């Protein structure tokens, strides 16, 4: 149920944000993942 | 949906280019976890003891013995939420705009659409890093006529009940000074269990480029950022010293421990722009849109982070 | 005005610290307790919380309450109230109490009498001496910890 | 002194009758309302519900906010207020509105339909220089000092 | 020189990085805060009324009526937008409030402020209130933002 899912068709608008609130999430967890801070 | 609302479709297959908050490099992935609620607030409870006097001394036939008080604390954190509107070209209209390498009205500063909306969205998500950061909403770069906002709404610079430290004017530009007051608010930190944690340091373009000097004769292979990474280290248990730049701060420098047991994040679901369902319609080719944005969820220990000031005559 | 604070707290509360963290309002009962006190509950005429209380009379119509008061009308000294019934713990005047107590607004040792409005001040017919200086909570509440061991004589 | 009363009750309502149940505080807006009406929002200072709202401006620090008065400042009339964000909703004294008012505790007995009525320094309305108000029934008394009046205001007058 | 967007080209691309004071421009058309039950009318223009108080202005009679700029007894309403390719401006009726930026004669807010004989704003009939101090834009333009809210003495 997210934005980047291609199969993904919404219902609706609320099922169009919560997709949009789902995305948001794997983003941040994505460029969470890909972060790598410079120590030192 | 799509099929139905060219607009759901557009937001849909433009959201991607939208960049991420930076506010996230200024926390942990454990420390951010998202709330579902859009307007309100969350409650919690914490219980604290302590000694009301000395001991008292069993000897012989005693009655009268000293006690050790309890006491309980609600933390309570607001939520609001915030729309935007603006202006744009109604989809059938367009063709009549494309030109040879642009769409929209030049003369009249009008645009598609999609553009329009990722537009906005970037200054909405630069409102809300703004937010974040310094505790504030206002568009004015002097920080005057501030959007009233409701209690127990904080950011990491106005955050009450923590150490500030303030660097005089006449020694503005005299490390040795500013690196003594952070070694006074450094000493004022109380980290207590919750030490071997990394730590996190936000300074600005100015004190950046004061840092990477070399310290001081001048030594060799020893900078201020060094001797200060090694400060940190000494009371972090050794972990690991970020530091960081962000140009929204001016003269001042910002540590805070990254765990989420002293500080954390706790940021509605709704907090990044999503465009509402209602577009406004007329018989000409300009039309309106709405974006929804929530604002709200920091909460943080008392007297963990250190806010230095560096007073400019 | 409130035993509780009726404003949440924005932080989180630091407890790695065990020193000079139980000077608040909200710190009922005494520091030195014995088990053998005479405790009675009155219901409450305003908030007396942490003050001298005196017995107030109505018309008849109702049983008696307590205010707070003192001079030649102390009845006792109110260490706790349960907001949700309105009711005042009193301790009386005969049984000795030492914690802390609202000031008027004092150095440790000298002698403390209870005025009009029930709030301990600097000297009659009270033994009330002060353990203590002046703690000040907000810009109008002082506290003091205090040992009030029944009357004096004039 | 708020839309809903403070203290809870300890009776249920009884839904039978159908008339005169609309004389109460917490009726808020207007009892005839269009759809192309213009609604504003603004902080509040105090509290304005059912009362005339002037511009009030502050050091400078924070934005502008909404506090009860009339006069020559009078910019609207207040109708709602959300008490947990503290936020008053205007309409502006540009657009006809048509309600229930705070009145002056004062001559209310003499308020009858068809007098004019003005705002003073602390919004409530009191009969009659500068703004069209018409009374549209009699005074009615909510609590011993609160009293409330059906009035149409429909601008400002030469 | 006063037109709403600049004739002069800009010798290099602006920097998009900072988001305050970005829209005191003479560019910013409309209001800061703008209701979707807001009365516009377009007329023909007679002259440069932008951004200024606007009256009637009649013809002969061959020609249909016109908005030239004005103030005084009388103003007719406040110009939000033009279009130059048609000659046309936007108003706003002096019965329906706006809120947004306006010409100001060459002032804190609180001030009470009425349209001149050139459609300029200026210090005390009321009829706006200054919500900020002057924003000067050029030797002889200042803007300032300001409530209107009608005609009253």
């Amino acid at each position: 149920a997210s934005l980047l899912d291609s199969n993904f068709v919404p219902i609706n608008f609320t099922e169009f944000v919560q997709a949009i609130s789902n995305t948001y999430k794997q983003r941040r967890i994505q460029f969470y993942e890909n972060l790598k801070r410079h120590k030192r | 949906l799509f099929d139905e609302n060219y607009y759901a479709k557009a937001v849909a297959n433009i959201i991607g280019e939208v960049k991420d908050p930076i506010m996230y490099k200024w926390f942990s992935p454990d420390q951010i976890e998202d709330v579902d609620l859009q307007m309100g607030y969350q409650k919690t409870v914490k219980w604290d003891a302590f000694l009301n006097a000395n001991p008292t001394t069993i000897a012989n036939e005693v009655n009268t013995i000293s006690t050790i008080g309890f006491s309980s604390e609600v933390v309570r954190l607001n939520y609001l939420k915030l729309q935007y509107k603006f202006r744009h070209l109604k989809q059938t209209s367009e063709k009549f705009y494309t030109s040879d390498s642009y769409i929209g009205d030049i003369n009249n500063n009008l645009l598609p659409f999609a553009q329009a909306y990722k537009l906005a969205s970037s200054e909405i998500i630069k409102l809300i890093n703004h937010f974040v950061l310094t505790g504030t909403v206002s568009i004015q770069k002097d920080g005057k006529n501030q959007k009233r906002l409701l209690p127990n709404m904080y950011g990491l610079l106005n955050m009450p009940e923590q150490i500030k430290e303030e660097v005089a004017s006449g020694d503005k530009d005299k490390m040795d000074k500013i690196f003594e007051k952070i070694e006074a608010g450094l000493s004022k930190l109380e980290l207590g269990d919750e030490f071997s944690t990394p730590m996190m340091v936000i300074v600005d373009p100015a004190t950046s480029l004061k840092l990477v000097k070399p310290y001081a004769a001048a030594s060799s292979c020893e900078k201020w950022e060094d001797v200060l990474i090694q400060t940190i280290k000494a009371i972090n248990n050794r972990e690991d010293v970020y530091i960081e730049t962000s140009n929204l701060l001016k003269h001042k420098i910002l540590i805070y421990p990254l765990n989420s047991e002293l500080i954390k994040f706790k940021p509605s679901k709704y907090m990044l722009p999503t465009p509402n369902e209602q577009v406004d319609k007329d018989s000409t080719d300009v039309a309106h849109s709405y974006i929804d944005f929530v604002l709200g969820g920091l909460l943080a220990t008392r007297k963990t982070i250190l806010q230095v000031n560096i007073k400019q005559s | 005005l409130m035993k509780n604070p009726q404003q949440d707290s924005g932080l989180l509360s630091n407890s790695i610290d065990f020193r000079d963290q139980n000077l608040i309002f909200s710190n009922s009962g005494g520091v030195c307790t014995s088990s053998k006190d005479k405790i009675e509950n009155y219901p409450a005429k305003g908030y007396p919380y942490k003050r001298g209380v005196k017995l107030s009379f109505g018309d008849g119509t109702t049983e008696l309450e307590v205010e707070a008061g003192g001079g030649d009308d102390l009845y006792g000294v109110c260490s706790d109230i349960d907001e949700f019934s309105g009711m005042a713990t009193v301790i009386p005047i005969t049984n000795n109490f030492t914690g802390y107590l609202t000031l008027k607004k004092v150095n440790p040792g000298d002698k403390l009498n209870f005025n009009q409005h029930g709030e301990l001040e600097k000297v009659k017919s009270v033994n009330a001496i002060a353990l203590s200086k002046a703690h000040k909570l907000t810009e109008d509440l002082f506290i003091v910890l205090a040992s009030v061991f029944g009357n004096r004589a004039i």
